[PDB]
């Protein structure tokens, strides 16, 4: 290797990971309950009709 | 590399700041369940007495 004072490849991985835990978070929320919506985050017409 | 350290620095504390921002309308829209619920209560026995 040659550059160490900022390791860019760990860094990447951190990017996509924290990427992945919204949606693990929405899908295990959406799995709780019995509904989809669960939040007004989602398409708060479907919720509003 | 004094601006590039500033700048990231500055977009580091602005990302951490944005999420105060969905924090605020989740609490927002939390309370605001409350109002469509009662108000669906009262709408449900307003039919109810009329």
């Amino acid at each position: 290797a040659q550059v160490i004072n900022t390791n860019s490849l760990s860094l990447i991985t951190q990017n996509n990971i924290n990427k992945n835990q919204s949606a693990l978070s929405s899908s295990i929320e959406r799995l709780s309950s019995g509904l989809r919506i669960n939040s007004a985050k989602d398409d708060a017409a479907g919720q509003a009709i | 590399a004094n601006r590039f350290t500033s700048n990231i620095k500055g977009l580091t504390q602005a990302a951490r700041n944005a999420n105060d921002g969905i924090s605020v309308a989740q609490t927002t829209e939390g309370a605001l369940s409350e109002i469509n619920n009662n108000l669906q209560r009262i709408r449900e026995l307003t039919v109810q007495a009329s």
